[PDB]
């Protein structure tokens, strides 16, 4: 309902949102842009996001 | 088989995409390692458990992103997807 | 000559049609 | 087809214009020589110009002087036409006082020892009965074109009015070549350099300054590594 | 690289400069370091150079139509107060230099700079994500400059002469360095046909085989070529080992090279190669003599004779209207075809009268800019102009802009010129509105899987077989066949398979099936991709911008939406037709369809039209009622004659278009199935953009249709 | 902006406003050209933005009757005989007759040469008609165009698209330091300048008694004296320099209605919207790539395109809750060096050059003790500075401004000057900048050919003619045939003929191309002024003939051939350019779209109090708006972190933006973005 | 005028007979002034020697094919034109090249008279057919630059002698471009880049030094006019 209320017919969507008492799972490009989360696309999906990088065992003296 | 890459085009974007799975994966690999190198320069004078320092010889006043991008080209790092 | 009414510089016009009414 | 050392001989047209012929040159060489001289002439010939001025009754360019027909801005634009040469190579001050009626010309300036005005008949301002003009003019010596030096960068206070400085004494330089393309053992290009100055220096003096410029400069390829 | 003014970078990198001003002890504390930047103390300009080193910035020009509307560059401190933009990215931004302004955004975090360094860098985005063809290529002065030296001039000085009489062959040079020395002296022309022994350029694959063949040509091996000195200089620009091309570098020729360079050669080579073409094109465009003068605007020689013949025909149609033999509505249509035919005869009188040295022709015919219709309006005649109604005025503007329109000619011309600018503002609003509707409907369409394993696909018309025997390439190969991936092995008449399943259809791999005789392939499509939410990469196909398989996580839905909405600025059918299809409207055409396959029962009258169909198997007759104002589509009857106007007795199939127009996409679904209605919408939208000079891959159109059939209704709970 | 801009604005005809129509209630039918607009409203001059067609300019000869309709004059034709009797007709009155086109062939007595002539009829019909049917005819060929539209020479050769831009950009010209009348004219430049009212015309005939840069005194014949004061360095409504200058000298007999002094964009009484520049039509190393412009540095060294600009800055001292704002030189914690350019009152002194950030007016406001930061109260104790209950609120120079302070105006309630209630002092400071032509400044011509300055080469680098004179401006060839504005090419030809002069071969009669030309045109001196009236004027037959007989230079050589081209030399290498290049003089104008105003950048700064997002516009030191379309480009790239960074820490993250600034000055890494404050407001609004 | 100091010349050696030179930094915009002049001085004003005309035994009125060798007439002229040679004698010098029997001809199989030197003895010239014989006379002269064969039409005797293009100049290919560099705060000070490829007669170092002396002598003619001041 958050991705719809920012598209068209803001009042018509917000009215039906509170009547049906809809809950929005914040998982979407347009939704994460509003709340400030990383968009689930590109470098924002959990596959590339949660990645640990460690150096190889070889290293110089200092 | 190309002219010497100058500036931000070095290391070449083609050889960098060989040690990685996708364009989006290389961004995270370089960025998170650049955070390690940057914390090493800010925790070199104070504190232990400082992040691992630069693996290649860095240039004078070289940016931590450029340092991390060369060592990825030099196969001096690992990964965990 | 062009606009010989106020005493302006002499600008020469390629005019083939006369002007019956001034601006 | 072997070498004969080229010769340069000067031809005079007027007191501030002279033609210079250089021959013999290798084929295709004439155009590049005339340009390297022209580019050095139009740019790096030393000369003297007015750096700043100072009018008593004014504090900036955008005002008028009582009795004079031109505003200070139009007066300064007329002073950009001034041609002058200085021997001092250091800041020196010219002066100008004139009471109306009458016209103030470039000859009405009293130059100090070393510097001299080369077109005393230039119009500067027109003064009526009530018009009084008193101007100081600082003249330095440089080369090329330098814009007006800011009052924040210099130590000059409010009264001083900086002006753009046009130090080049050459006015117009061109060239033409005559190629001997007769299919034979002998081909050569003859360069004809045309130099026009602004009565500050003679044309041959300017070409001599460009000559010592390029003789010194090309001497960088002769030194080994 | 892009150049931003020094005063811009100092404020943009202000906190970074304040950090370094206190490190190098130019400032005591960070508090005074801020006052130094605000006061612009001379130490900051040396410090500012160290700061912006390899720190990318983002350039943006509104309207941000597609994703290349924002690109990352490496900043270089330049004087002045203007931003210096590269001439090759001008096509992506749609930016001319008549007062445009761009915005600069400075990424701060390590992730943001990495995204700008790798994902958004200009050198990594040479190809259009919409079509896969290059955008950063020689376009204006550059293509004209390259078109110059790659021109073969016959009587040009220094040309080759065959050995005759006492003198041997004239015009054969040992080295290209010798031909340079010849052109320097003034003997050889850069555009003259000569013979040069080349030593550092691979000969064409045609002639490389006969000379070496067994082993590839080696840098150092020699061979002769019949080119011009300029054509040799052009091939030196493209990378070493590339086959020599002895063609004339039109824009189409240069585009085919760079497209082939993007497929085979790596990215960094393509970036450096096109920079060489840029510098070379500008150099020779300066010395190509391209100039516009009044003497170069030649007028048709038979200008008076041509129009008097049509003034005669117009006077006879005007006299045929005086006696009432022609309807007033027909007189306009009759005179229009008289002057439409007249403007063609005047335009033809210009092409043959104009030499090819004339710079106005050299600009258009090189692919630089402009149409010949512009040159015809410039030198020949303006032609028929439109009044604010829409139809063409029965009287044309006979004068040319070189001649000078009359007072009444000029006044009637502005009628169409102003309304042309008037609706362009409105037509962009409906375009951008349609664009943002396409964005929201496909915003969350992401590549989440590598392969959904479904063998389902769709049949693509690879080529068409002519009746004589030869096969003609389908015009739809570029948008519907290339960059696809197979879902079924291609089998020719022999048992051997030419291309395995799951192989990206490259350029030679289409010729492999083309020369094999097979004319149909079954390819994986985003329509058939069975995935819970997003789509798998294998069914999507090759990313047009990356030139490889689409990575997992790329928001392909937003790319597809931007790829369709960017060319929407140039429409008339038209733009409202595209909205009729994406909105699933009951169309204006409202063309009928064949609900059941069988026999046609034409029962036509003049009061109305009613047509029945006897079902080919069981069933009962299905009756329709249509207005006589339509006409039947020439249906490809079973007779194999495509122009078979639907009369009674024809054998039409199920879901066959009856009369011309636009069949209701709602009714196409309830006849042939969801698989077929998706194919109809794709190539129906594709016809609107194809009929305008816009090539959008069917890939992007299909991504939107997938979101239109994701929902089903409930009949019984 | 310029006198033409002021004259056009008064003759504007707007469809918007009360009683008219709303912009949202205006279809494509109200805006396009109507056949009744002939000779009444211009079909060319109208903006190309969202107000196209809704705003027009009254035609030249048009007028308004006491009813409200627009009348246009016509010459009454009795019986195929042109009469000097002129009558004004209304729109519906014009339809009840038929009028002949202005350029009709007419006998010296008045009879039409052809029986059938092009004639306009009701409902916009054009057709031939007998000579005994013509009731009226047009007064002048340019009867349909506006004043600014009539100022475009060779307008009949330019398409309406670029012609519209040509007239609209003429109003955008900037008054230069010195002004040059154009070599190629239309005749309109004189009456457009005088009627605009920015010059100084003599009311009564007389002689010049005393002339100064300040005022002109005229001694009339009867004996009375009238003295006209000159408007010197006055700021216009748009920051342009309105500066008048006398033309007459001491003791000059001047007739009535004659221009004794001209103002901005005027030369000897003619609209001087630009300068005559030596132009070469050729690509040059890519520096003029699609509509870019290359300039010779001569225009910088000689102040050819240099213009004066004046800004107005203002600040007041009010009565506050804890005291009264006072304008004083004493400012807390400021060195004597910053205040060195101030007088004893705290005001900058006349003539002092000021950069951005310099103090113009030193004003301090008393701040309460209960309004102090914990760090600020400790910082006040560790410096021992008591009695500093006032803070700095001085008027400082905005970013991007710099120039000489030319005037100060002070208003004080103490000195009987009526200020709004609550104000004690008002100061206005006038700063003037001398703006030379810079890289990126937008130039343009009269044919809608616009472009920014792409490169200013040294004079030696510019392609120079045979006699060494370098060209001034290098216009790209590629941007000429597309726009259909050959008028610039035709002006370039006639512009060179005006610069050089000509002499037509008089021996063996007058040649066949100059038979139509007036006898005054057969000979011309260098730098001669000519008029090409709209829809009349020079034809291409006469123009081609003038290029053949161009006068030679001082050396006796003809530099430009009969085609209109000339051989140029590459000033960078010296080799001559392989082909001739069209070289002439074109009138170029400096438009009020200068980079000195259009450059802007921001690290941090003020934020809108409600939404906590950065401000907008350059005047408020605001940042750029990363709009909705721009976010789609980020997602299409997959640049997630760049998108999160833009909408959080770089915008409306209240704590994130501060922690980012600290992380930069500390050398640390960029922290993690928080929650946007604008989203917090959204929820509090939904509640 | 004013002092303009620190202009230095550096050299990077690509191959033994091709080096890149950089003159940095120069004042704006001197990089273009002495840019095209240094190139034209190298390409057209260094004394060298090359073949002026040749005469092949058995070739009189044909010039289409030479019997006994695979290469035709014009292919012989090409690799002969690329023959590098130096002479201590100003006057023309005739050389003879003769070899019989099946095999291969080289520039080492030539017999050089005293004063001349062939620097590429391993250069292929012709392939000798079975029982093949080739006699050819070569004419070597000194000169500068590149002169067409048409001007050597008088140098050939009326007996099957053919004139050839003379590549007198020791340098083969020179290109130049100008970049920007910052000396203090100015960012438009020019950096000149010279790429000179030469024959093995002389190294790129001496070729550039040769062009410098001839140019200092050239502009010395203007310097001798007054010897006025100018900043170094
Ligand atoms: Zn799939």
């Amino acid at each position: 309902w958050l991705s719809a209320a920012s598209f068209q017919e803001t009042t018509r969507v917000l009215t039906d949102a509170a009547i049906n008492c809809r809950s929005d799972k914040l998982n979407g490009l347009k939704e994460n842009v509003i709340i400030g989360k990383l968009i689930p696309a590109g470098t924002g999906i959990n596959r590339y996001r949660n990645i640990a990088v460690q150096p190889t065992e070889e290293a110089r003296a200092a | 088989g190309y002219d010497t890459p100058l500036g931000i085009t070095n290391p070449p974007i083609d050889e960098l995409l060989d040690r990685v799975s996708s364009k989006y994966a290389l961004v995270i690999y370089a960025a998170k390692r650049a955070r390690q190198i940057n914390d090493y320069y800010n925790q070199l004078g104070e504190g232990i458990l400082e992040y691992v320092g630069p693996l290649v010889e860095p240039g004078l006043q070289e940016k931590p992103l450029s340092i991390a991008l060369r060592e990825i080209h030099a196969d001096l790092l690992e990964h965990t997807e | 000559s062009n606009n010989s009414v106020p005493g302006a510089p002499n600008r020469v016009s390629f005019a083939k049609l006369r002007e019956p009414l001034e601006v | 087809l072997i070498s004969q050392r080229p010769t340069l001989s000067e031809d005079v047209l007027t007191d501030n214009r002279s033609q210079f012929v250089i021959e013999p040159l290798e084929p295709g060489f004439g155009y590049t020589l005339g340009n390297s001289l022209r580019r050095t002439l139009l740019s790096s010939i030393p000369g003297a110009a007015v750096t700043s001025i100072r009018i008593d009754g004014v504090l900036h360019e955008f005002t008028t002087v009582p009795g004079v027909k031109e505003d200070v801005t139009e007066i300064i634009l007329n002073l950009k036409s001034l041609v002058v040469s200085s021997e001092e190579d250091e800041p020196v001050t010219m002066y100008l006082r004139k009471q109306g009626p009458g016209e103030v010309t470039a000859g009405d300036i009293v130059p100090p020892a070393g510097v001299t005005v080369h077109n005393p008949g230039m119009h500067i301002a027109t003064l009526n009965d009530k018009g009084k003009l008193e101007v100081e003019l600082v003249v330095e010596r440089g080369r090329g074109y330098v814009p007006a030096v800011q009052n924040r960068a210099s130590g000059a206070e409010i009264g001083r009015i900086p002006v753009d400085s046009i130090y080049s004494p050459v006015l117009k330089v061109t060239y033409k070549v005559d190629a001997t393309r007769v299919e034979q053992r002998t081909d050569f290009d003859k360069l004809i350099l045309d130099v026009e100055t602004k009565n500050s220096i003679s044309p041959r003096d300017a070409l001599a300054s460009a000559g010592k410029t390029l003789v010194e400069l090309f001497g960088l390829a002769r030194e080994l590594n | 690289q892009c150049g931003l003014p020094k005063l811009m970078a100092l404020e943009l990198f202000k906190p970074f400069v304040m950090k370094r001003l206190v490190d190098l002890n130019h400032a005591q504390n960070i508090k005074s370091a801020k006052r130094m930047v605000e006061r612009q103390r001379p130490q900051v300009w040396d410090v500012l150079e160290e700061v912006i080193a390899e720190h990318p910035v983002l350039l943006n020009r509104a309207p941000t139509l597609h994703r290349l509307g924002i690109q990352a560059f490496e900043p270089m401190l330049v004087e002045g107060k203007a931003i210096q933009l590269h001439p090759l990215v001008c096509e992506a931004f749609n930016a001319d230099f008549d007062g445009d302004q761009m915005a600069v955004h400075l990424p701060l975090s390590a992730e943001a700079q990495a995204e700008a360094r790798i994902l958004m860098l200009s050198s990594n985005n040479i190809l259009s994500p919409a079509s896969g063809r290059p955008l950063a290529m020689p376009r204006l002065d550059m293509v004209t400059g390259l078109y110059y030296l790659t021109t073969e001039v016959p009587g040009d000085t220094g040309e080759y002469q065959p050995a005759s009489g006492d003198h041997p062959e004239t015009g054969v040079y040992s080295s290209p360095a010798e031909a340079i020395m010849a052109a320097d002296r003034g003997v050889l022309s850069v555009r003259a046909k000569i013979k040069v022994r080349l030593t550092q350029l691979r000969p064409p694959v045609e002639i490389e085989a006969e000379l070496f063949g067994h082993s590839g040509w080696q840098p150092g091996d020699a061979w002769m070529a019949e080119t011009t000195l300029g054509r040799v200089m052009f091939n030196e620009l493209l990378p070493l080992g590339y086959p020599f091309v002895n063609k004339q570098m039109h824009k189409k020729v240069q585009a085919a090279i760079i497209n082939d360079l993007a497929e085979r050669y790596p990215m960094i080579v393509v970036a450096q190669t096109v920079d060489k073409l840029k510098d070379a094109g500008f150099y020779w465009a300066t010395r190509s003599g391209v100039t516009v003068s009044m003497a170069d605007v030649l007028v048709p020689p038979r200008k008076k004779e041509i129009l008097d013949h049509y003034e005669e025909r117009a006077d006879k149609v005007e006299k045929q209207f005086q006696r009432g033999a022609l309807n007033h509505d027909e007189r306009n249509e009759a005179l229009v075809e008289i002057w439409k035919e007249a403007t063609d005869e005047v335009g033809q009188a210009l092409r043959e009268h104009y030499p090819d040295d004339n710079p106005i022709i050299t600009i258009v015919d090189s692919g630089a800019t402009g149409n010949f219709t512009q040159t015809r309006t410039l030198a020949g005649m303006k032609g028929l102009v439109t009044n604010p109604k829409g139809e063409f005025i029965p009287r044309p503007v006979k004068s040319s802009f070189r001649e000078g329109l009359t007072v009444l000619e000029y006044f009637i011309n502005t009628h169409g010129a102003r309304k042309g600018l008037a609706d362009t503002a409105l037509r962009t609003a409906d375009s951008g509105y349609l664009t943002r509707r396409l964005v929201d409907v496909s915003q969350d369409v992401i590549v989440r899987e590598h392969d959904c394993q479904t063998e389902r696909g769709i049949v693509v018309e690879l080529a068409e077989r002519a009746p004589d025997g030869t096969l003609i390439r389908d015009p739809y190969i570029e948008t519907s066949a290339y960059a696809r991936t197979l879902g079924t092995d291609a089998v020719d008449e022999a048992g051997n398979v030419i291309v395995e399943r799951g192989q990206d259809l490259g350029d030679p791999e289409i010729d492999a099936l083309l020369a094999a005789g097979i004319t149909q392939v079954k390819v994986r499509s985003v329509l058939t991709c069975a995935t819970s939410t997003g789509v798998c990469a294998t069914c999507y196909g090759r990313s047009m911008a990356t030139g490889k398989l689409v990575d997992i996580g790329e928001a392909v839905g937003i790319v597809a939406a931007q790829s369709i909405g960017e060319p929407g600025t140039q429409l008339t059918g038209g733009l409202p037709r595209v909205q009729e299809l994406f909105e699933a409207r009951v169309p204006r055409g409202k063309a009928p369809i064949a609900d059941v396959t069988g026999r046609v029962r034409l029962e036509d009258g003049e009061r109305f039209y009613k047509i029945t169909i006897v079902p080919d198997d069981g069933g009962e007759e299905v009756v329709y009622d249509k207005i006589s104002k339509r006409q039947r589509l020439r249906v490809f009857k079973h007779e194999d004659g495509s122009e078979r106007v639907l009369s009674d007795g024809d054998h039409v199939e199920v879901g066959q278009q009856l009369m011309e127009g636009s069949a209701d996409p709602h009714e196409v679904l309830r006849v042939q199935g969801p698989r077929e209605v998706q194919i109809h919408l794709v190539r129906e939208v594709q016809e609107v953009y194809r009929a305008q000079g816009v090539s959008i891959h069917d890939k992007h159109i299909e991504v939107i249709v997938r979101q239109m059939l994701r929902r089903v209704t409930i009949i019984d709970s | 902006n310029n006198p033409l801009s002021g004259l056009t604005h008064k003759r504007r005809l707007s469809a918007l406003g009360p009683g008219g129509l709303s912009r949202e209630r205006a279809g494509l039918e109200v805006r396009d050209v109507h056949p009744s607009h002939y000779g009444r409203m211009c079909p060319i001059e109208t903006p190309e933005g969202p107000n196209i067609g809704l705003i027009g300019s009254l035609s030249v000869y048009a007028r308004v009757n006491p009813f409200g309709f627009i009348e246009t004059p016509y010459r009454k034709v009795v019986d195929g005989v042109v009469s000097d009797e002129i009558v004004y007709l209304t729109a519906d009155e014009e339809d009840r007759h038929v009028v002949a086109q202005a350029n009709s062939p007419i006998d010296a007595d008045g009879r039409f040469v052809e029986p059938r002539v092009l004639v306009r009829r009701k409902a916009g019909e054009v057709e031939y008609v007998p000579s005994s049917e013509v009731d009226y005819m047009d007064v002048s060929p340019r009867q349909m165009v506006s004043v600014a539209t009539a100022m475009i020479p060779f307008l009949e050769h330019d398409d309406a698209n670029r012609a519209l831009m040509g007239a609209n950009m003429q109003r955008q010209a900037v008054p230069l330091v010195r002004s040059e009348a154009p070599l190629v004219g239309t005749g309109m430049e004189l009456r457009a300048a005088i009627d605009a009212g920015d010059v100084v015309v003599a009311e009564e005939s007389g002689v010049i008694e005393e002339v100064s840069a300040d005022y002109i005194t005229v001694m009339h014949d009867n004996g009375t004296r009238r003295t006209y004061r000159m408007r010197k360095f006055a700021r216009s409504n748009h920051g342009t320099c309105a500066n008048q200058c006398p033309i007459v000298d001491a003791g000059d007999r001047v007739e009535a209605g004659q221009v004794i002094a001209d103002g901005p964009c005027t030369d000897d009484g003619e609209m001087a919207l630009g300068k005559n520049l030596l132009v070469a039509i050729m690509p040059w190393e890519g520096h003029n790539y699609e509509d870019a412009i290359i300039l010779s540095n001569r225009l910088v060294e000689e102040d050819v395109l240099t213009s004066i600009h004046i800004e107005e800055h203002e600040i007041d001292a009010r009565d506050t809750k804890l005291g009264a704002e006072e304008i004083t030189r004493d400012i807390p914690n400021i060195s004597d060096e910053v205040l060195a350019d101030l007088d004893e009152r705290g005001i900058v002194r006349i003539g002092a050059e000021v950069r951005d950030g310099d103090i113009l007016v030193g004003k301090v406001t008393p701040k309460g003790e209960t309004e102090l930061t914990p760090e600020e109260r400790l910082l006040r104790a560790i410096f021992g500075e008591k009695a500093r209950e006032v803070r700095d609120t001085s008027l400082k120079v905005p970013h991007g401004e710099s120039g000489k302070v030319i005037g100060i105006r002070v208003f004080s309630r103490e000195d009987e000057d009526e200020l709004p209630a609550g104000v004690n002092e008002l100061v206005r400071v006038y700063v003037a900048q001398k703006r030379k032509i810079s890289d990126g400044d937008k130039l343009a011509g009269r044919h809608g050919n616009k472009g920014v300055i792409g490169k200013i080469l040294p004079v030696e680098d510019m392609p120079f003619l045979a006699d060494g004179t370098p060209v001034d401006i290098i216009l790209n060839t590629h941007g000429v045939p597309r726009r259909m504005n050959i008028g610039q090419i035709l002006e370039t030809h006639l512009g060179w003929c005006a610069h050089s002069g000509w002499k037509v071969d008089a021996a063996k009669g007058v040649p066949d191309w100059a038979a139509r030309l007036p006898d005054e045109l057969l000979e011309a001196q260098p730098n001669a002024i000519v008029s090409t009236p709209v829809f009349d004027g020079a034809q291409e037959a006469e123009l081609q003939g003038l290029l053949s007989c161009t006068l030679p230079n001082r050396d006796g050589d003809v530099l430009v051939d009969a085609d209109g081209k000339a051989m140029l030399f590459d000033g960078r290498s010296g080799e001559p350019f392989p082909y001739p290049v069209t070289v002439g003089y074109m009138y170029i104008m400096k438009l009020h779209h200068l980079v000195d105003d259009k450059i802007h950048a921001r690290s941090t700064g003020p934020y809108s109090m409600i939404t906590q997002q950065p401000l907008g516009g350059k005047a408020q030191f605001g940042g750029q708006r990363f709009g909705e379309m721009e976010c789609w480009a980020m997602q299409a790239y997959g640049a997630a972190y760049t998108l999160q960074e833009l909408l959080t820490i770089k915008s409306d993250d209240t704590v994130g933006r501060v922690k980012v600034y600290e992380a930069i000055v500390k050398g640390e890494n960029i922290p993690e973005p928080g929650i946007p404050e604008s989203f917090k407001v959204l929820l509090k609004e939904l509640q």
